[PDB]
């Protein structure tokens, strides 16, 4: 499916 | 109560949309893919850059821990197929001008080339037929490689001399430069027939009698039309420098090779470390292993060379680097003639061309008279090592999807037969500029990435999509 | 009425209003069989979902038709297109109704006899009826004046064992808690400002996130004016609600105002009447998402940081360039004080109805309905780059990885305009013949719906804080949109009746819609229902035990059309969606159109829903024990849908008629009155619902699967041909042929399986409510529990607290090195597949990654169990004795104390959210999950009523 | 001869009644104008709806009046450029305009 | 004043 997310920072 | 109101008022009448309104979409579509997320993951596979320590967007690509459900090229597959290739299909139905048809057939044939270099296999014979066939067969890579060179030939033989009448943001209606872009893709697709040993007599025949001609392009084959505003930048900079934060640092194989040669291209797209002001690449897939050995406070982003994004906001998307074009000639001069002096000045012109594009014109002497001098190149294979390993540099920050492709065909740069952990534990072992299989590696067979997954959108709705295979299994033309 | 042949519930205004919700449906949550009612979030102003007998529409239109008098009422919803980076919900069409104006509500749950309202009734009907003028004593003035408080209902359960840090090691700037076990030692933290650093003891603060929240507060005022004569009646009302929620500052705001004036006059055979209503709302929403939003920023706090110690911006270490962490988050107080997300709506809706009785048996009825809205959204974010980048750690010191890249500011504004007209011309005929009774009704219906908007946006703000379209040096973006749809229909409804014992009803209707292909616009659908009051022929004694006994059965169809503009091809201004951005035309000076990606069709036929239903209703002993049961079998067929297609075909979707989506179910209501003296009464109610969703076929030419909502390379929810709607697929760990989890030979961490697995669906397995009402003289006490069990739902709240090291689950093994219990290594050279006992541990250094990815479940771990038991509402009401209202102007006085959403109890697997959340709206795609939606809330208030 | 005859239809309807304690008035008006300039470019459509009422009870009287008005105008733009009438007045006296 | 005004053609 479409939408996209980013990972965090650390 | 009029019921005949179902023509969408938000879009033009289908008559009014002409071939000149559709054609500019084709290049921009292709550019948004191969200069964006394809270019992106190819830069990891070619080992130009690596995941920044303090962020995590691309762990899965660095460590080859991605699978088919990760959808690592599902955007670009939708873009190249449901975008560029369908529009190219429509242009070809809406205009009879042979010049415009030539210029679309090249752009179309370039897309199939890119998708084949990714999955070795692509729908072709039956693609773009809509509801008459929702489930296209996936052609073997060379029915389509031989297919689309058969197209480019036929559309070339239809030219009657008349000009182009569609907006052309690659060449500005200069059909001379479309001549050279078509022959240049012939040069690069012929070479891979050879180094895959399919009709290797006939395609060496033709690479002899197409470098015969120098009938190639001048300059670079690009889409340079980007502004640093919104939805108008370079796709790769857009994704990675406004949508994300910085995730890219320079990788160990490139950074060491360029330090080894004292290259000043060292600084174009690559920053000194924020801690000691030196050039440090991170060994492939070694993000997590280095903070385990060195400690958390001692492998932050300040201890590795960041990828400078600032030069990319407006920076063009390249489909065919000039410096690459003459590196390919230089290799046919050194291999299929044996014209050393001619090879030497194709090589020297690939370096001089690159040096100028990065703003270091006049300093190619630093590579052409030193470590990478054509003087010290003993063997025949020593010269080609020089040709290929200066090709590989030339494509950094320019055309990563090819850089990785050509790495697989010539298989130089080569896999340092030493693991990432060894090279960590004593550097003196590593020959600068050869590739390190990722420290963490999700390919059961080990090695270097050779083949992107297949589109999950194809997997789910198209039953005739080839069965998923590990990344380890080569594309049809990689035989070694 | 109640010669009806299918399931229907009726609620009185008093019950609707007693809860004192601003909304009319949310107080009915968990209280009616077959009527699933959730609120998208406890954020003031948010939408409400009402779903009757499961999802039938895959294309996201499953709310019942609301019908106010009886003019259909706009139910549009305003919520974020992008739930992932900017989630917000500004409300629902029905949220406009004043609860105090409701006389009766009657939910039609059957889709078999819908000829009176056409297609949109297949999803159900909420028939509302408003109060009219009545002669009472003395003046006709009712005042209601309330006050309410919000408090956080449930925050995720945190570990308090490890503080700021990563890899197990102490840092001074982490957004997480993978540090060492608290010492009580003193350890520096935060960025360094003026060559000075903050320095505090290294110990947990387990209330840091809880202290962050304020107490919500809300006041309301409604007045009505009422009067009638033997010929006319007149009713005028005004309501007003102001809420500032649980979240610090004004950011969480809803203001509602309504005004209504209804009236009728009868003169001879003719009656004319009119109803006109105005509604104004002003929302402010604290946006959710994965970027620099409040909640995301708030959960990414180390467990040792004092969050309220960050509000004072006069302390430089809390200013954005020195905020203690740089990793994709900001000071939550800064976000809520300096971002803007606001909505305003003005709305007018009304009816004109004229009745004319003629020739003994006939009645002519003309009814006209109008509903028009203009709403205005305004969103801004500051140019963080210009304000804070240079010279600061967070900052120029972070380079391309600063949170301020490329946060260069943005401002947009949208005005949307909606308008619906409905027209009904009906003649009704009613004649008793001997014992029989005949009622016939033929009518014409005409309808026209129209929405439009215009949208403008500028980026890169010259003056970094001013939100105006003048404040940019770069190109503006402008978008405009309109759709228009029309429909007429003829219908007929014959109801026959013998001795008040058999009832029979026949409905037929034929529609012509504008959204179907020209050569196939007309669709027809009949129905048939029967009622049998078999009490009326029992013994003389045997019918002294059975007060009432009815059996009912319906079989019928309901046709349906398509959404606008799904037949013809389209060429769009050419744009390319890339990961986290676009590359759109014009470039550079050239415009370009691209073949649109949804292939259209002129093959489409109309939708058709077929439903069968039987029901039984019995009451016993004075109606001291009563039940209603119903069984339904409903098949939505050939619904028009953009079905995913392989982009290599040249389109990503084709518009076709699907197969059947079936919902079968049991609806059970059971009431009884154990005690009814004259001063005391005790009532108990139990309602029960079970629905079975099954997609029966999606056209196999295009596969048998299409995404409904999904993350690229992550958890996606589908509709699959053999399964219930809303099957999730997620990544799972690979396992060898005997069930042990294969693990990487060097890291210790799980290896991904080659495919995603199925991991549950969105559907509850059952739903039930249990409630009790105590009446003693004029005190009342109501208590209502709501029970939803089964099914699964994605939750970023768990995803982020796992990734953060804050979830209690992550303090597993006391974070000492560990081997995944019952793990193996896969040993495969070429073609020989073998498994060996795993010996590799997961290091302290790598424990963060193990949990960040989800433990041994991998990403499927962040499917959470949607189950809960909830103390939905309690209401304690005291009618003051009329004798104390004699020297007063007051005809009646009732003070009332109530609580909503009071406690929630969930399975052990879920210590993170109230499952009644979403970030994707109040329909189908809402079921995908919540994306760090704001924490749900506990409400409790008073209300004072005064009649004059 | 370039000009047409404008044409305009109108329809108004009202309803009223009272008692000795109340009154009610509800009205509808529609107006459709297409002016003398050829084509539909002179166009004015007016629609109004209004409903007012009162009710006395004792010493208290409450009344309300709520009115809705709709309008769609189409103007034949005037002025010195490529406007209609400017274009029309700049015609030689021998030129047939309706041709 | 303000506001321009063009001559005609002839
Ligand atoms: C006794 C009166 C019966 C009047 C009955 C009128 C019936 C025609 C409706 C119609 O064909 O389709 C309705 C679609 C939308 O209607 C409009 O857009 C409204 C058009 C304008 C209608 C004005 C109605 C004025 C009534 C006072
Ligand atoms: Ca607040
Ligand atoms: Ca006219
Ligand atoms: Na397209």
């Amino acid at each position: 499916g479409g939408g996209g997310g980013g990972g965090g920072g650390g | 109560c009029d019921l005949n109101i179902n023509d969408d008022p938000n879009y033009p009448m289908n008559d009014q949309v002409t071939a000149d309104l559709i054609f500019p979409s084709i290049s921009a579509s292709i550019a948004s893919a191969v200069g964006g997320e394809i270019y992106n993951y190819a830069g990891f596979f070619a080992q130009y850059y690596e995941q920044k320590p303090e962020s995590n967007q691309y762990n899965t690509l660095c460590e080859y821990t991605f699978t088919e459900s990760s959808q690592q090229m599902d955007y670009s597959y939708r873009i190249l197929f449901a975008g560029a290739l369908e529009d190219a299909k429509q242009v070809l139905e809406k205009t009879t001008n042979p010049a415009d048809r030539f210029a679309t057939t090249i752009l179309r044939a370039y897309a199939f080339q890119i998708m084949v270099d990714n999955t070795s296999d692509s729908p072709y014979s039956e693609a773009l037929q809509g509801n008459a066939n929702a489930t296209p067969k996936w052609d073997t890579g060379e029915t389509v490689y031989k297919g689309i060179l058969g197209e480019i030939d036929a559309a070339e033989a239809a030219l009657d001399g008349s000009g182009m009448d569609v907006p052309d943001l690659i060449f500005n209606k200069n059909i001379a430069q479309w001549k050279g872009f078509a022959n240049a893709l012939r040069l690069r697709m012929y070479l891979r027939f050879i180094d895959a040993n399919i009709d290797a007599a006939s395609y060496t025949e033709k690479v002899k009698t197409l470098v015969q001609n120098n009938e190639f392009f001048t300059g670079d084959v690009k889409l340079d039309c980007f502004l640093d505003e919104t939805d108008k930048r370079n796709p790769w900079y857009n994704t990675n420098a406004v949508g994300l934060t910085g995730n890219h640092c320079a990788a160990y194989p490139l950074v060491s090779y360029l330090s080894s040669t004292g290259d000043p291209r060292i600084a174009y797209g690559i920053s000194k470390t924020d801690a000691d002001g030196k050039y440090v690449g991170q060994l492939p897939g070694g993000k997590t292993h280095m903070q385990s050995i060195l400690g958390t406070d001692n492998w932050k982003n300040k201890n590795v060379s960041a990828i400078d994004y600032s030069i990319g906001a407006t920076k063009p998307v390249y489909f065919f680097t000039q410096a690459e074009l003459q590196f390919l000639i230089a290799e046919v001069y050194a291999r299929f003639h044996n014209d050393d002096a001619n090879a030497k000045s194709a090589y020297e012109a690939g370096v001089t061309a690159d040096f100028a594009v990065r703003g270091f014109a006049g300093q190619e002497n630093t590579i052409l008279e030193g470590a990478c001098a054509w003087s010290a190149a003993s063997t025949q294979a020593d010269k080609l090592n020089l040709i290929y390993m200066q090709k590989w540099v030339s494509l950094f920050y320019m055309d990563h999807m090819e850089a990785w492709s050509e790495i697989r065909r010539t298989d130089c740069p080569k896999l340092s037969s030493y693991s990432a952990a060894q090279i960590q534990a004593s550097e003196s072992v590593y020959t600068p500029g050869e590739l390190v299989a990722p420290w963490t590696n999700g390919l059961e067979a080990g090695g270097l990435m050779k083949r992107m997954t297949y589109p999950l959108s194809a997997r789910q709705q198209n039953v005739n999509t080839p069965a998923g295979v590990p990344g380890s299994t080569p594309v049809w033309w990689d035989i070694k | 009425e109640k010669a009806l042949g299918y399931a229907a519930t009726s609620v009185g205004g008093e019950k609707i209003a007693e809860s004192r919700t601003s909304d009319v449906m949310s107080s009915l949550a968990g209280k009616i069989a077959g009527v699933q009612i959730s609120s998208t979030s406890s954020d003031p102003g948010a939408s409400n979902s009402v779903i009757i007998r499961g999802v039938s529409s895959l294309s996201g239109t499953n709310q019942p038709l609301y019908v106010v008098d009886g003019v259909p009422l706009n139910n549009s919803t305003v919520y974020s297109t992008d739930g992932l980076n900017s989630g917000y919900d500004f409300g629902n069409g029905a949220n406009a109704i004043n609860p105090d104006d409701v006389a009766n509500m009657t939910i039609l749950k059957g889709a078999a006899a819908t000829a009176l309202y056409g297609s949109r009734a297949a999803n159900g009907v909420v028939m509302i009826t408003t109060k009219s003028g009545r002669k009472e004593k003395g003046v006709g003035i009712e005042y209601n004046g309330g006050v309410q408080w919000s408090t956080v209902l449930r925050l995720p359960e945190f570990q308090n064992e490890f503080g700021m840090g990563w890899n197990g090691n102490h840092t001074e700037l982490e957004n997480g808690s993978w540090g060492p076990r608290f010492d009580g030692s003193m350890q520096l933290w935060g960025n360094v400002y003026n060559n000075s650093q903050k320095l505090k003891p290294y110990v947990a603060m387990p209330d840091n996130i809880k202290d962050f929240f304020d107490a919500g507060f809300r006041y309301s005022n409604s007045l009505s004016f009422n009067g009638a004569t033997d010929k006319s009646d007149y009713y005028v009302s005004f309501s007003q609600i102001s809420d500032d929620g649980m979240i610090p500052t004004d950011a969480d705001s809803y203001d509602k105002y309504t005004f209504s004036a209804r009236g009728s006059h009868k003169a001879g055979a003719l009656t004319f009447s009119s109803s006109l209503n105005y509604a104004y709302q002003k929302n402010n929403f604290a946006t959710t998402g994965q970027g620099l939003s409040m909640l995301n920023s708030l959960y990414q706090t180390p467990r040792d940081i004092s969050i309220i110690g960050l509000e004072d911006q006069n302390d430089p270490f809390n200013t954005p360039g020195y905020y203690y962490t740089p990793y994709g988050v900001m000071n939550p107080y800064y976000i809520l004080n300096n971002y803007l997300n606001e909505y305003e709506s003005e709305r007018f809706y009304g009816k004109f109805q004229l009745d004319y009785e003629f020739l003994k048996y006939f009645k002519f009825t003309y009814r006209m309905g109008l509903d028009t809205t203009t709403g205005q959204s305004d969103k801004g974010k500051p140019n963080l780059y210009a304000l804070y980048y240079e010279g600061t750690p967070n900052g120029e010191g972070q380079g391309s990885s600063s949170p301020f890249s490329g946060e260069t500011g943005q401002y947009s504004e949208q005005i949307t305009r909606r308008r619906e007209i409905n027209q009904d011309i009906m003649v009704n005929f009613n004649m008793p013949v001997n014992d029989f009774n005949i009622n016939a009704l033929v009518g014409f219906n005409g309808n026209e719906r129209k929405v439009s908007y215009q949208y403008s946006e500028v980026n890169d703000l010259t003056i970094p804080t001013w939100f105006n379209l003048k404040n940019s040096g770069k190109t503006p973006i402008v978008e405009q949109h309109m759709e228009l749809r029309r429909l007429m229909g003829v219908f007929g409804q014959f109801e026959g009746s013998w001795k008040n014992m058999l009832y029979l009803t026949v409905t037929a209707r034929n529609d012509w819609s504008s959204t179907l292909p020209k050569e196939n616009r007309s669709f027809f659908y009949p129905g048939i229902t029967g009622s049998f009051i078999f009490s009326e022929l029992l013994n003389d004694n045997l019918q002294d035990v059975i007060t009432f006994g009815k059996i009912r059965a319906s079989w019928g169809k309901t046709g349906n059309d398509a959404d606008v503009y799904m037949v013809n091809p389209v060429y769009a201004q050419s744009s390319n969606r890339i990961p986290f951005g676009s590359l759109t035309f014009p470039l550079g000076g050239v415009n370009a159109y691209s073949a649109g990606n949804v292939l259209g069709s002129n093959t489409l036929s109309p939708e058709m829903t077929t439903e069968s239903e039987v029901g039984l209703n019995m009451a016993f002993f004075k109606n001291r024990l009563s039940f209603d049961v119903s069984y339904y079998n409903r098949n939505t067929d050939k619904q028009i849908f953009s079905l995913a297609m392989d982009p290599a075909s040249g389109y990503t979707a084709q518009n076709m008629n699907l197969g059947k989506i079936r919902n079968r179910g049991i609806e059970l209501l059971i009431s009884g009155t154990p005690i009814r003296t004259k001063d005391f009464s005790w009532e108990l109610t139990w309602n029960f619902t079970k629905n079975w969703s099954k997609v029966i076929s999606l056209p196999e030419e295009l596969g048998g699967i299409t995404t409904i909502y999904g993350l690229n390379g992550g958890t996606s929810m589908y509709a699959i041909t053999g399964m219930p709607v809303g099957v999730f697929k997620a990544q799972v760990a690979e396992r060898d042929p005997q069930g042990r989890i294969v693990v990487n030979s060097s890291t210790g961490l799980p290896v991904e399986a080659s495919e995603f697995g199925i991991c549950g669906d969105m559907n509850n397995k059952y739903q039930m409510g249990v409630s009790t009402n105590l009446k003693y003289k004029g005190i009342s006490l109501g208590i209502d529990f709501d029970i939803r069990q089964g099914g699964v739902m994605y939750s970023r709240t768990k995803d982020i607290n796992y990734f953060t090291g804050n979830a209690i689950q992550t303090a597993y093994n006391d974070r000492n090195p560990l081997i995944v219990p019952n793990s193996v290594n896969k040993i495969v050279n070429g073609e020989n597949v073998t498994y060996v006992e795993n010996t590799t541990p997961i290091t302290s250094s790598n424990i963060y990654k193990y949990w960040g990815d989800g433990g041994s479940d991998m990403g499927s771990c962040f499917l959470v169990d949607k189950s809960y038991v909830k103390l939905r509402s309690v209401v304690l009401g005291w009618d003051l004795p009329k004798r104390w209202l004699a020297k007063t102007p007051f005809q009646a006085v009732k003070v009332s104390a109530y609580g909503n959403n009071l406690f929630v109890w969930t399975p052990s697997s879920n210590t993170f959210i109230d499952p009644e959340m979403t970030s994707f709206g109040n329909d189908l795609e809402g079921n995908y999950g919540e994306y760090t939606a704001n924490p749900s809330s506990r409400r409790f208030g008073f209300n004072l009523m005064v009649k004059f």
